[PDB]
RNA sequence: UGGUUUCUCUUCAGAUCGCAUAAAUCUUUCGCCUUUUACUAAAGAUUUCCGUGGAGAGGAACAACUCUGAGUCUUAACCCAAUUUUUUGAGGCCUUGC
């Protein structure tokens, strides 16, 4: 195998390949321009691995040619989706304590730079520096315990194999502890939507019927007309105005000419979950929020009564299966409320997803909004809604091709190396690369 | 005679006032209110009119956010309040007339259409 | 519980033969075969040792005291033993 | 140890003898703890078990059928023929 | 195990009991044990001559049960 | 293509089964038809899916929800309904080991299609109900209450969904019991209203009531958890021992024996204790204590899950534990075959309310002996449809005689009577099939008792109609027509948008007619097509 | 009747996924509208890119093994003597059939 170079290597042929104005690489003139048709895909690698907030410095593995002449970041970011979702919980968390609890937040000023500044050198202004303090949320020692010890790393249970496999960091498998923790440090980016039913003429089938005809929701998007003596009306009974969202609901009996038309899934039995406030009360007990019983009847049915001398004794090695075990533990609750959870918190096991695929704010656009809010956002609300309903509409599946991998035969070539570096770094040699 | 609705529906506390907002806006007289035993929430069993019954299921469920769910089944038939036979009121071509001639209007429409 | 045994209950109300140790021969159907063989028949055809027949409505043969029965050949189709 | 002496003749065509004397000749496809029997298309003979009895090798054949035997009244077997392939 | 004998379908009617030694007795079962042991009463031997004779109430072995055959419905 | 219909295919890994089915059907009591109805979707096709899959091994294993079986259109199985009532028809076995032939007809729940309910209930000696534990009694289930009551079958309930007791309600055990006792008494209580016969009580001493979770699995009657605690255990009588279980009854460590007050020190129900203590312990441990202590749980039940079953997710996880603690579905056998009359008793209340002449001294006795020979009857309700092909096949069960394949067929109409021959006429069967519901296999002959589709005589059956031998001397009644639990009271007008295909439109609309139970298609002195619906 | 982390190659997989979502080409309408690009917003037909899965091969181990859990001559003390079974109500005799 190709190995890992020293990171000073890149550097110094960086450092020494400079404007390129000098003669003794005038030979290397012609490939830096040929690098130029691979500068949107070098672009691409560099901001796919932004390094995130509570990060102070993230190394990357960096694929760079051999005269300098582009440098790739070969790396794809896995994220792990419950981690990720609690991450940037705990960030919006502490960004809104301090934007609470300060006097002057000063902007940045955005072109950062001066435009005649040339680029500073990451070797003595930025090499040697003590970088800050990230953001990163403080946690409790003992009520945030399972979660503590790597909850602020760049790919945080890595080199643990009892938590997911190995370096390639593609499968993870934790426990309850963990999953209840990273549920509660997320409620602020989740939903508290137990069910679906919410989503009955408010989902994607639902804007997929209401595409197909003309009609808009209240709520929902608007779309183009996806088509451009019986009624009469002194024969109708126009008792009640029919209502709009009938042509969703049942769109075959209200509507002619219902073309491209797509069914709904219109019902789920009503999940009725008590959220429970306190571990002083047990696990599951009778919750103040639930009607009583009060058993009344007419007169007593004569159920069966096995009276006495029916001599029916049980023998002596014979108990209630599980009577040793408690009837209760104080992971019991906390596993009940993981059963109802959204997605990547609902399970114990899955696989690792990208930083680019995981949409945090989803699920606030997704749903119908309480009306006190201004035009603006309802306008935005109803554009994203927009967006979902044609991605999801215009989705062919993925089509399965054969794989191509572009930086696998650029480092099986003679001309390019590989090492590790900071984003940082990486990104002042692609701007003065690009440059 | 018109034919009646017996419609259950099972709704949260505060789905329960909107399904009677809803259902009463229908000439509804709510039947029974009663708590489900070892559920928090409630069964609602109530009449209904049968043309006042068309789409009572998706106006119920986009009042209550989808909370409320409502089933129907036919059991019923009693009077229409209005006079069936009566040419001093006049019926208006497109606009619903009021309780004290509707079987006048029904039976217009009726004649209207099939049996002149 | 034996493998032989768990057929046989698999043949309780089916028309089944039986002969004791003694070898009369009892035709009818099964009503209930408890685990020890003991058989309870119904409408039976007896054949004894000298080759006469009778009838019977109501019949119970202690386990023991049978020496085999012939089952309906519907059962053959267990097969895993 | 290894408890196959049955299992081994199982799906094979057996010949039983019972305490009366009568030879039983089925295919032999279950047994148990008292070594109760389960005879698929099983004959009973009375006279002979012919080996080539050039007068006749059969006298009082009678076809049983499927036959569950009882063990209390088996006294031996032997392997008689090889399974039939159905 | 230590199973009963299902004989509460036939407590208290009359039945005829086949009995090894070519041995026949008819009587009402009044019960029942899980050895099969019977009690009958007004029980009858029925000689090999073909004459009955009446015994009372008695024991039968289970042991030496060989048939037995309703005499009624059940 | 115009197949919408979901890949029959047909490859059963049914368990050794061919011939046994059609041994089982030779019998005629050794076959039991059920119907099984519920109020909307109250997990009805989820639990024959877990009765299937406990059928047919090696496949058949569902990921995240199925429902095949009576959701096998595409409509129907992206609405959430079941809309057609989907037979299926299998071999599966009891406690005791002897397997039975179950002909489950899986109805609809929702209100306006108790019309597919009411022809399989038609069709079926028995009728089993479906409630949500955290529901009890409602809307459609007081319906079917009172049309099983009406059409003189047996009755017997299912309760399902306990696990939404533990899981969603997360009531303590005595109180969940109550809510338990609480819908047994409000279904005692319906029954006791309508029902004139006393004879058809039902309580869960009595075996008829069911308790089954159906996305995990579990299915215990009390004879069945007693036949599961006495194969662990010693020589308990099960049946004994499951006598004593429900309803105030409380067992003495002492003298251990279940007594009816005796202790009073805050003691708890026999049920209680011995059915929910457990299975909420076997509940907690998996959702909750899944790594540190479960195991510890499993090794006391003998239940040997690998490395990789580990590794679920806590819904297949807790369905492969609750799997491998009850096992199969033995006690919805025991509350069928002990409570359904198997149709050699199920013939004659059937017949006195469905044929129209009586008990009469022909055709009576002939129906209630019910060999499969002699006076050959049928009576055939549902039209069944192809993909692809314009015929839709019949749908009924042999009452007297058989059926083979390509003996002829006289069809007696409804508007057919003793005396007006003129409706009634002669065709030929095509095919026998019998269906697995995701399958359709073929057989020769059909004896009584059975349930089975016909091909080839669906021009005359529309919606009634009863099958019988051609150009014999047998003369007989129709049985009625179709009692339903609604009136169809919606009127549509109906116009084409172009008149020029006024034919092909009557033939589809004649089509959905014999569909339907209750569809009324016809045509007012307007002109105007006029669809009567639910 | 019994043992896995990483790198590369090949091949097969997208009719319920990649629980995420971009751009392009064509053909047909459009929508503005000085003309061409650059575009609006739909339907359809096709492709490219960022990702993915199954199997096989090889390399780099920085994991460690064979009286071991399971045997074809070892190894679950319990399937080992009171009527339903593996411990005989047995014993005796005689006639018939080639
Ligand atoms: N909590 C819980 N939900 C279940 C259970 N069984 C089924 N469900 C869910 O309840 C809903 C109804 O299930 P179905 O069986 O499809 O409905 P049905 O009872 O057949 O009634 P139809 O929809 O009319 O056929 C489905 O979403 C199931 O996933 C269960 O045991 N527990
Ligand atoms: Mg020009």
């Amino acid at each position: 195998q190709k190995e890992d170079m020293p990171p000073e290597h890149v550097r110094k042929i960086i450092r020494d390949h400079g404007d390129m104005t000098n003669r003794k690489f005038r030979h290397d003139k012609r490939v830096y321009l040929g690098a130029l048709k691979y500068m949107p895909h070098a672009v691409l690698k560099l901001l796919e691995n932004m390094p995130m907030p509570w990060e102070q410095i993230r190394d990357v593995p960096v694929l760079y040619h051999i005269t300098g002449a582009i440098s790739f970041v070969n790396e794809i970011p896995w994220v792990i989706e419950p981690v990720y979702i609690s991450q940037w919980g705990s960030m919006w968390i502490m960004m809104r304590r301090e934007k609470r609890d300060r006097r002057h937040f000063k902007r940045m000023r955005f072109p950062p730079f001066d435009d005649e500044e040339p680029p500073l050198d990451y070797a003595d202004n930025i090499l040697d520096v003590e970088p800050l303090e990230a953001i990163q949320l403080e946690l409790d020692p003992e009520e945030d315990a399972p979660v503590l010890d790597w909850f602020y790393d760049h790919q945080p249970l890595r080199d643990s194999r009892k938590y997911v496999n190995g370096s390639t960091y593609q499968r993870w498998q934790f426990t309850l502890p963990m999953m209840s923790t990273l549920y509660r440090l997320a409620n602020q980016l989740l939903t508290d939507l137990v069910d679906d039913n919410y989503f009955y003429l408010f989902d994607l089938k639902a804007f997929f019927t209401s595409k197909a005809l003309n009609m808009a929701i209240p709520g929902g998007p608007k779309f183009e007309p996806l088509v451009r003596e019986f009624n009469d009306i002194n024969k109708i009974i126009i008792r009640q105005p029919i209502r709009t969202e009938y042509k969703i609901a049942f769109p075959y009996l209200y509507n002619n000419l219902p073309h491209h038309v797509h069914l709904t899934w219109y019902h789920t039995p009503n999940v009725v979950f008590i959220k429970t406030e306190d571990p002083d009360l047990p696990a599951f007990y009778f919750d103040p929020l639930i009607n009583p019983i009060s058993h009344r009847h007419s007169v007593k049915s004569q159920e069966p009564l096995p009276d006495d001398d029916e001599e029916f004794e049980l023998p002596e090695f014979v108990e209630p299966f599980l009577k040793d075990t408690p009837l209760y533990t104080d992971n019991t609750a906390n596993g009940i409320a993981l059963l109802w959870a959204p997605r990547p918190f609902n399970l114990r096991s899955g696989r690792t997803r990208r930083a680019l695929d995981i949409p945090l704010v989803k699920n606030w656009y997704r749903e119908h909004c309480p009306a006190g809010q201004p035009v603006k956002v309802r306008v935005s609300y109803q554009k994203l809604l927009k967006y979902y309903v044609l991605n999801a509409l215009k989705h062919r599946p993925p089509k399965a091709q054969k794989k191509r991998y572009l930086f696998r035969s650029f480092k099986a070539t003679k001309f390019f190396q590989s090492t590790k570096l900071d984003w940082v770094e990486v990104g002042l040699q692609v701007c003065r690369q690009g440059y | 005679m018109e034919p009646y609705y017996f419609v259950e529906v099972q709704a949260p506390a505060d789905c329960v006032s909107a399904v009677y907002t809803v259902l009463a806006r229908r000439r509804g007289h709510v039947t029974q209110d009663a708590p489900i035993p070892g559920s928090p929430l409630y069964t609602i069993k109530a009449f209904i009119p049968a043309i006042d019954s068309f789409g009572f299921e998706t106006d119920l469920r986009t009042h209550t956010q989808g909370q409320a769910f409502s089933l129907s089944v036919f059991h019923h038939w009693q009077i229409v309040p209005g006079d069936p036979l009566d040419k001093s009121i006049v019926i208006r071509p497109l606009e619903p007339q009021p309780a004290p001639h509707l079987a006048r209007e029904f039976m217009i429409k009726t004649r209207r259409r099939k049996g002149l | 519980i034996g493998v032989p045994i768990k057929v046989l209950h698999e043949a309780e109300g089916h028309i089944v033969t039986c002969e004791t140790n003694t070898g009369e021969v009892y035709r009818g159907k099964l009503i209930e075969a408890e685990d020890n063989m003991n058989c309870q028949m119904s409408n039976i055809t007896v054949t004894y040792r000298d080759g006469r027949v009778a009838q019977l409505e109501q019949v119970y043969i202690r386990g023991s005291k049978i020496r085999f029965l012939i089952l309906p050949d519907m059962l053959k189709n267990m097969l895993k033993s | 140890g290894k408890s196959s002496k049955m299992l081994q003749h199982i799906d094979y065509r057996m010949r039983c003898i019972l305490q009366d004397g009568r030879i039983f000749i089925g295919t032999f496809k279950a047994f148990d703890k008292h070594m109760n029997l389960i005879l698929c298309d099983c004959d009973e003979f009375r006279k002979i078990k012919p080996k080539n009895s050039k007068q006749a090798e059969r006298e009082e054949k009678r076809v049983l059928g499927l036959v569950l035997l009882r063990g209390e009244n088996l006294v031996s077997m032997t392997v008689e023929g090889p399974p039939p392939k159905d | 195990k230590a199973h009963p004998p299902e004989l509460k379908k036939f407590m208290d009617k009359k039945l005829s009991l086949k009995l090894n030694g070519g041995r026949h007795v008819q009587g009402i079962l009044r019960g029942f044990d899980p050895f099969m042991n019977l009690v009958i009463d007004e029980c009858v031997e029925m000689a090999t001559s073909g004459q009955q004779n009446n015994i009372g109430m008695v024991v039968i072995r289970g042991n030496s049960i060989i048939m037995l055959e309703a005499l009624e419905r059940v | 293509t115009k197949k919408f219909t979901l890949m029959e295919q047909t490859l059963p890994v049914t368990v050794y089964e061919m011939d046994f089915l059609a041994d089982l059907m030779d019998n005629s009591e050794l076959i039991r038809n059920v119907t099984l109805c519920g109020h909307l979707h109250h997990g009805k096709t989820c639990f024959v899916d877990c009765l299937i899959e406990q059928t047919h091994p090696e496949i058949r294993k569902r990921y995240d929800q199925d429902l095949c079986y009576t959701d096998i259109l595409f409509t129907e199985q992206e609405r959430g309904v079941g809309i057609k009532s989907t037979p299926v028809t299998v071999v599966l076995p009891d406690t005791k080991g002897k397997s039975y032939l179950f002909n489950i007809m899986d109805t609809p729940g929702h209100v306006n299609f108790s019309d597919e309910v009411t022809a399989g209930l038609r069709i079926s000696d028995g009728v089993v109900l479906f409630i949500d534990a955290a529901e009890g009694v409602m809307l459609n289930t007081e319906r079917l209450i009172k049309h099983a009551v009406q059409e003189r079958l047996a009755v017997t309930v299912c309760i399902n969904k306990i696990d939404r007791l533990i899981l969603e309600l997360k009531l303590p055990p005595t109180d969940a019991y109550y809510k338990l006792r609480h819908i047994v008494d409000e279904v005692n209580g319906l029954i006791s209203m309508y029902s004139t016969d006393e004879n058809l009580i039902l309580s869960p001493l009595l075996g008829n009531v069911c308790f089954s979770s159906s996305q995990y699995s579990i299915c215990f009657t009390l004879g069945s958890f007693a036949k599961i605690y006495a194969d662990t255990f010693g020589d308990i009588n099960y049946q004994e021992f499951a006598k004593r279980l429900w309803g105030d009854i409380y067992f003495n460590p002492k003298t251990r024996k279940f007594t009816k007050k005796a202790p009073t020190s805050s003691s708890q129900r026999s049920f209680v204790e011995f059915i929910l203590e457990p299975l909420y312990k076997i509940l907690a441990q998996v959702v909750g204590d899944v790594d540190t202590s479960l195991p510890r749980t499993l090794d006391e039940l003998g239940i040997h899950l690998t490395k990789e079953e580990l590794k679920l997710n806590i819904r297949p996880l807790l369905r492969l534990v609750c799997k491998k603690f009850f096992g199969e579905f033995t006690g919805f056998v025991d509350m069928c075959v002990q409570h359904i009359p198997s149709p050699k008793v199920g013939a004659k209340p059937k017949i006195e309310h469905t044929y129209t002449g009586g008990v009469d001294s022909d055709l009576g006795e002939a129906m209630s002996d019910c060999d499969p020979d002699g006076p050959l009857m049928c009576h055939t309700t549902k039209m069944y449809s192809t993909d692809d092909g314009v015929q839709f096949h019949a749908f009924g069960r042999v009452l007297s005689g058989t059926i083979h394949a390509g003996q002829p067929v006289k069809v007696l109409g409804e508007n057919y009577t003793l005396e007006d021959e003129e409706d009634s006429q002669i065709c030929t069967v095509g095919r026998l099939w019998i269906s697995v519901a995701r399958y359709h296999i073929e057989v020769n002959r059909v004896p009584a008792g059975n349930w089975v589709l016909i091909e080839g005589v669906d021009q005359p059956i529309v919606k009634t109609a009863t099958i019988t031998e051609p150009r014999g001397n047998e003369e007989a009644q129709i049985f009625r027509p179709l009692k339903f639990n609604t009136t169809s009271v919606i009127k549509i007008a109906v116009e084409p948008v172009n008149p020029s295909e006024l034919p092909k439109m009557l033939d589809g609309l004649r089509k959905v007619n014999k569909s339907y139970p209750s569809l009324t298609t016809k045509v007012e002195e307007s002109g105007e097509h006029v669809i009567l619906g639910t």
